[PDB]
């Protein structure tokens, strides 16, 4: 709890800053930076599986401060080697750095993103299917559309070469077009620029989405009522408990826990 | 509790409006309440009767909230807690109990109905529900639109004048442009700016939109016709900055009101598709349009538009025909102006086969205007030489369709005349034209009883099997498909 | 057709035996079944008529012999699975009738000892058929299950679970003292039917399917066959006695029993007398199948897309049948999925309008009861219902050379005994020259393929129309037999 | 190629001066392609639609028949107001109107009940 | 009645809406309403022509209570109309036809006795044509 409590401060007062910035702010944003940088370091070298919760948020909250400044530049550079780079022989980050973002194209990220690749690909090349899978699997993760901007780019470059195998995946879906993958990554999508709107930089979110959602024409989809992805773990867990009390306590504390991370301090 | 839920659902239906979120607060309410079991077992339909509660009013403020399928289902309770109701008072059709909900609660249950299964888009459930009131102009209309029979609309909407006005001309323009008749549609719209100033915003569009698809660029909120317009003139006045930026507005204003929407229905996604999917392909030509056109790069852009044209098989032709409008007015824009070195010959060609698959699936909707202006359109560019194309036989095939079939025989037969001098086993595509038309001549022979079984065995079944196999154009994937239809049509 | 007649370099029987052997050989794991079915076709004697059979045993046995000339281990590892499914059958199973949680299999039964057959595949899933020779990656039998359930019936079928090479169990019943070669060649029309419309583009938009299950006879008495897991036949869900839906949505309505009484004890009587007792019975018994939706899926989106799944597999069951001239369709001879909500037909012994024969026969197309068309929604039988039997009616009508090739190669079929005898009419209705034949039933169909009825040819919609207007009229329903349940 | 006349445009000529329609179904052997003898073909079938598209789709066509045919398409389909408007347009790209084009704008006139118009024609 | 004949179906709709004009729909129906269920149905609309027919059968089987021979002609006329077209469109099994539509239009062109005429004998002409096949 503290730790989570302490990550999740920080990146509240990195997320709003001013856009003027005087030495004072550059000074508290500086301590911030290395605060977090020394908490993630503690972390991680004290306890391997620390992070695999809170990995994805810090990476970005930390990416689009990059190319901001170049006195704070080295700083979260820095970071962000140490959190991938020098921790990629982890076997328990491996699988949370698995389920990143790419890296935003540019120099700065040159040998991040080789790092990422090489990780993401041990096993192998991927299919179309495996990719659209991989980038569901990673949009369960932040509720922030700003950090997807990258891998939708990603997306559309598999999506616009590899229609071969998406008329068999569409023939694969056949049996069972409720579960179809093609409608499910258009949901997604169609989500994903919902929680964009009333945000800052939601233009080129949506120019992204309606990109990769013109890569997928009008394919009929053999469905006609949408339904929306629910979390397994918590049906479960709502089918541990018999009594109506007993769930009625879950959901509260789950609502609780859920809401213990707001901004607001009441 | 029950009495203050009704009040509040009757209050929302009075109409002091209530925001939104307090009728989704309390439809919550209810949708929760539905699922819980009364201390009393009974069954799943007395679970949903925690309070007296009255469920049209329910189910229309959930329509009204875009929850179409909540609505339905209440619909279906409420119907039948009216029906077990009337059997204890004892102790119906649709028409009686719209008309008892009208006089007791001011909603007809017909007109709810109506609206959901409209809302939700399955084609078929619209014909569930017709009982009342569908001798009125507007149910009728939709119903025609429905079924694209697109003579009936513009009868009926140049007929009924009651109809609002803006709405009348959006159907007539619809009405119009389906059936082609693009001249006629520019000078109706023509004689409309005269006869009034004034513009409403979707009759803008609609000029736009024929603008565009008519070929006409002397016109200078963007709407999505008003970029798509803007965009095709940028690109044929060489301007690219302004071109990817109206592409990239348009793109976003799509999005954004497609995401603005609450979704339930797949249906009502795949406009946005279509939408975006043309706009995509403008985007891709845009830089091919740019640099130097060459053979490989138009061949393989016509590649990816074919496999793409694959892919959106079983889709709806009212989400497949824009595409291909816009990819014509694409191939003839670049046709027309990028062209100076003879390269024209190419595209030429590119622009021949995709009129004739246009023409295939226009023919496979029951649609026989746009097959016609798509053979007129071929007929602009290409002239018939001593030997013949694919095209003449896609012209045959048109008018056989239209139940024309004399002047289809007429054409094959000529064809099948020119092409007994003019080849002499010299190119593969010709001779599977050659045994493709004998054998369609052949069974349209026999189909229309017009020759005796002799002939038509000894000229022309037999003969296209002769010329497929003898021949020896061997080695080849439709070599082999016509081979097997031309034995097909033999042994049948 | 197998035989040892007419052979000699360009003999008939020489060339079909050729080419068997040589389909045996390319695909063992479609065919091998089916020979051994005409090679034991009196194993159950063994165990415990005319030249025709003899010959076609003969040459059965000759292409047994061909393919255990390369492959041994197949061959014999499924004869001893036959074997021991026959005398599995064979078994009394008298004792166990009222027990119902579940019976240990007897240590004498060779079934509890067959384990590891990796050289065969379980009989009863569907193989996919691939054009290369070599077939990898098959799930095979590895156990059988030591208890057995029983299903409800007079000749007590035999409910077992079979453990393959993954690791999940399948549900299979074993059938004795039945002929199951009928239910195969109706499952073979089914595919064939299922193949049409799935090539064309309004029912592939729509989904509009067939349900189907594999059969697999063992001999001329016995077999085995899929069980449906996750069904429940409709009369029980709908008028079981403690727990049927009738009961417990509407207890102050006429019982099961009630109706079923007052329905047979008019038999002998007049038409206007069984017309009167009909409609008062079914004034007090209404339909109360549309809440079989309503208590398993609360979502609205999924209960909407169960609704229209049941209403489509309705009209495509219904146009299908009516195009093969189902008959015998009673509530127990009809399941309904629990997940999906889709209909199977089964026990399709009946066919070809052999049940218009009958003493009573019946006078319905196809089951349209009251409870069928209330499962279907407020507005019944007028949406999506009539435009799909639209469209499977023209799928049916575009095809219809295919179709008359198909029932001609069937109807001609030597072991196919689809004509209507005196002991199985009086088996049926129990309450407590061949060439003109075929002929005849042939025409029928080519005039059902087409819009003639009654002489007069009609459009889709019309032809449509009337068989709806046939199925749902109460003097049609008032005159069929109790057994049949019209009130239901 | 002896005499330079064509015995089926001469046959087609006559028959089509003597106005037996049946006849004109025996002599279509050579140009029954041609649009102008579709559009006549379809006119005398009276299948309006047809020659309404086909009279839009051919623009090489003389202009002045080209909008008297579809005038009278129009008409015979009904849609009089659309009829108006169209007329409404024609008159505003071009200010010039042939003989014909005036009595088809009488005619739509006294037909539509429009009475604000104001060698002398039948309709006018 | 005339552009029926030469298989025309804009300019019946035509004359119908400028019926519609002038004329409204009162308690009893008209010999028109009875035209433009013909005309729907010669366009091959046979369910709103069934649905209009049906409709105006309802409100003659209130309204009238044989006072006009012209609206007791009407009714004879639509209840065998009506029965025909259920009839062909099978829609309707035999039993109903009879007692409905085939029998009722009979019965009423008898036994309301507005006898003395000549379009009455032609109607009853009718009707009994329609029953007798
Ligand atoms: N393939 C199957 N899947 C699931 N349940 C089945 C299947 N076949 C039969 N049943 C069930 O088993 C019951 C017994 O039917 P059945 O084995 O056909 O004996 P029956 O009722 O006497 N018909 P029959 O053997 O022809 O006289 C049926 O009522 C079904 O409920
Ligand atoms: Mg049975």
């Amino acid at each position: 709890f503290v730790l989570r409590d302490v990550i999740y401060t920080l990146i509240h007062y990195i997320n709003q800053r001013p856009s003027c910035i005087m030495d004072v702010s550059l000074r508290s944003f500086s301590l911030c930076c290395d605060l977090l940088s020394q908490v993630c370091q503690t972390a991680v070298t004290y306890c391997k599986d620390a992070l695999e919760n809170h990995l994805h948020v810090i990476v970005g909250t930390l990416i689009p401060l990059v190319y901001e400044q170049v006195e704070v530049q080295k700083q979260v550079l820095d970071l962000l080697k140490y959190l991938v780079i020098d921790n990629k022989d982890n076997e328990n980050l491996y699988i949370t750095i698995k389920l990143l973002d790419p890296f935003p194209d540019h120099v700065v990220f040159k040998d991040l993103r080789i790092t990422q690749q090489k990780i993401k690909y041990s096993r192998g090349p991927f299919s179309l299917l495996e990719e659209i899978n991989h980038f569901l699997s990673v949009s369960v993760y932040d509720a922030l559309p700003l950090t997807r901007l990258e891998g939708l780019k990603d997306l559309r470059r598999q999506l616009e070469l590899h229609k071969d195998q998406m008329v068999d995946i569409m023939r694969a879906s056949q049996d069972n077009p409720q579960d179809g993958i093609m409608v499910k990554l258009v949901v997604n999508l169609l989500q994903l620029s919902k929680m964009a709107i009333n945000h800052t930089g939601e233009k080129e979110v949506l120019e992204a989405v309606g990109s990769c959602l013109g890569e997928v024409g009008p394919i009929d989809f053999s469905t006609i009522a949408i339904q929306h992805s629910k979390d397994a773990s918590y049906t479960k867990a709502l089918k541990l408990f018999e009594d109506k009390e007993l769930q009625w306590t879950f959901i509260m504390l789950t609502y609780l826990n859920n809401t213990l991370v707001e901004d607001c301090v009441k | 509790l029950s009495t203050h839920v009704q009040g509040f659902f009757t209050s929302c239906l009075r109409h002091c409006c209530l925001d939104k979120k307090s009728q989704r607060t309390m439809l919550a309410v209810v949708d929760y309440m539905r699922r819980q079991k009364r201390p009393s077992s009974g069954t799943i339909f007395n679970d949903a009767f925690w309070l007296d509660l009255n469920y049209l009013e329910v189910a229309k403020v959930a329509q009204s909230c875009a929850a179409h399928f909540t609505a339905l289902l209440y619909a279906e309770i409420y119907a039948d807690k009216k029906s077990m109701d009337d059997q204890e008072k004892r102790s119906t059709t649709i028409s009686s109990l719209s008309e008892k909900s009208k006089e007791e609660t001011g909603i007809s249950l017909q007109d709810l109905l109506l609206e959901i299964y409209r809302s939700i888009g399955e084609p078929d459930s619209l014909y569930g529900c017709g009982g009342g009131k569908m001798l009125q102009p507007i149910t009728r209309l939709r119903t025609y639109e429905h079924e694209a029979m697109w003579g009936k609309a513009l009868v009926t909407y140049d007929l009924e004048t009651a109809i609002p006005s803006s709405t009348r001309q959006a159907g007539i323009i619809q009405a119009l442009q389906n059936l082609g008749l693009c001249h006629i549609l520019s000078v109706y719209l023509k004689g409309l700016d005269y006869e009034n100033k004034d513009w409403c915003p979707e009759l803008e569009e609609l000029h736009y939109q024929a603008a565009w698809r008519n070929m006409q660029w002397d016109h200078c909120g963007t709407s999505y016709h008003e970029s798509l317009y803007n965009a095709l003139q940028s690109l044929r006045d060489r301007e690219f900055s302004t071109f990817y930026e109206s592409l990239k507005y348009a793109r976003v204003k799509e999005v954004e009101e497609m995401c603005k929407r609450s979704l339930e229905s797949v249906y009502s996604l795949y406009p946005t598709l279509s939408r975006l999917q043309a706009i995509g392909e403008l985007e891709s030509i845009g830089e091919l349009f740019s640099r130097s056109v060459t053979h490989r790069q138009l061949s393989e852009v016509y590649i990816k538009w074919q496999k793409h044209s694959q892919l959106l098989k079983d889709s709806d032709f009212s989400f497949q025909e824009p595409i291909m409008a816009l990819r014509t007015v694409i191939l003839e824009i670049l046709m027309e102006k990028e062209m100076d070195n003879s390269q024209r010959e190419c595209i030429k060609d590119i622009l021949t086969k995709h009129l004739v698959e246009l023409s295939i699936l226009a023919r496979t909707f029951k649609n026989t205007q746009l097959p016609e202006r798509a053979i007129f359109q071929i007929k602009q560019y290409n002239s018939v030489s001593c030997g013949v194309s694919e095209w003449q036989l896609e012209e045959a095939q048109v008018f056989w369709a239209k139940k024309e079939q004399s002047l289809a025989l007429s054409i094959l037969k000529q064809m099948i005349k020119k092409l007994d001098a003019s080849c002499a086993a010299n190119n593969p595509s010709l001779k599977l034209t050659y045994t493709e038309c004998l054998r369609v001549c052949g069974n349209w022979l026999a189909e229309t009883c017009l020759e005796n079984p002799a002939v038509i065995m000894q000229t022309y079944l037999e003969k296209a099997v002769e010329v497929a196999g003898n021949y020896d154009g061997e080695s080849s994937d439709e070599l082999r498909n016509g081979k097997m239809k031309a034995f097909l049509s033999l042994a049948r | 057709r197998m035989g040892t007649k007419m052979m000699g370099g360009l003999g008939f029987h020489e060339v079909l035996n050729n080419l068997i052997s040589r389909i045996s050989m390319d695909h063992p794991h479609h065919t091998l079944f089916i020979i051994l079915a005409l090679a034991n076709a009196n194993r159950d004697e063994f165990l415990t008529s005319s030249q025709l059979d003899e010959d076609r045993t003969e040459a059965a046995n000759r292409i047994i012999c061909t393919i255990r000339s390369r492959r041994p281990q197949m061959v014999r590892s499924v004869e001893a699975l036959c074997d021991a499914y026959i005398i599995l059958a064979n078994l009394d199973a008298t004792q166990w009738k009222t027990q119902r949680k579940g019976i240990n299999i007897p240590a004498d039964q060779p079934i509890t000892k067959l384990k590891n057959l990796e050289d065969v595949v379980v009989p009863t899933m569907e193989i996919k058929v691939d054009h290369t020779g070599e077939y990898g990656n098959l799930v095979t039998i590895q156990s059988f299950k030591a208890e057995f359930r029983l299903a409800g019936g007079v000749n007590l079928p035999k409910i077992i679970d079979c453990v393959g090479s993954d690791g999940k169990e399948r549900r299979q019943l074993v059938k004795g003292r039945d002929d199951l070669r009928q239910d195969a060649v109706m499952q073979q029309v089914f595919q064939m039917c299922n193949t049409l419309l799935q090539r064309n583009t309004e029912t592939r938009k729509r989904k509009l399917t067939i349900c189907t299950y594999k059969v697999v006879p063992l001999s001329q008495r016995s077999g085995v066959l899929e069980w449906c897991t996750g069904t429940v036949p409709i009369g029980e869900f709908l008028v079981n006695n403690e727990d049927g839906a009738h009961k417990r949505y509407r207890p102050n309505d006429f019982s099961a029993f009630q109706c079923q009484k007052k329905m047979m004890e008019v038999q002998k009587k007049s038409f206007e007398e069984k017309y009167e007792v009909f409609m008062d019975v079914c004034q007090n018994f209404q339909p109360v199948f549309r809440y079989f939706c309503m208590e398993k899926f609360l979502d609205p989106a999924i209960w909407f897309e169960k609704r229209l799944a049941y209403t489509r597999s309705v009209a495509t069951s219904s146009i299908v049948g009516y195009i093969l001239g189902l008959g015998d369709r009673h509530v127990q001879n009809i399941l309904i999925n629990e997940q999906s909500a889709e209909l199977v037909h089964i026990d399709l012994g009946v066919a070809f309008e052999q049940g218009k024969i009958l003493p009573t026969p019946e006078t319905v197309p196809f089951r349209l009861t009251r409870d069928i068309v209330d499962g279907m929604g407020i507005t019944g039988v007028e949406g999506v219902f009539r435009r799909c039997c639209e469209k499977t009616m023209e799928v049916m009508r575009n095809s219809q050379e295919t179709l008359l090739t198909i029932v001609e190669v069937l109807l001609y079929d030597p072991l196919f005994d689809w004509t209507m005898n005196p002991l199985k009419a009086l088996y049926l209705q129990q309450r407590p020259s061949f060439n003109k034949v075929a002929e005849r039933v042939l025409m029928r169909l080519q005039e059902k393929l087409k819009g003639v009825e009654e002489g007069t040819v009609l459009s889709v919609g019309g032809q449509v129309n009337l068989l709806i207007q046939q199925a749902i009229d109460p003097k049609n329903l008032s005159r069929l037999f109790p057994g049949w349940k019209a009130w239901v």
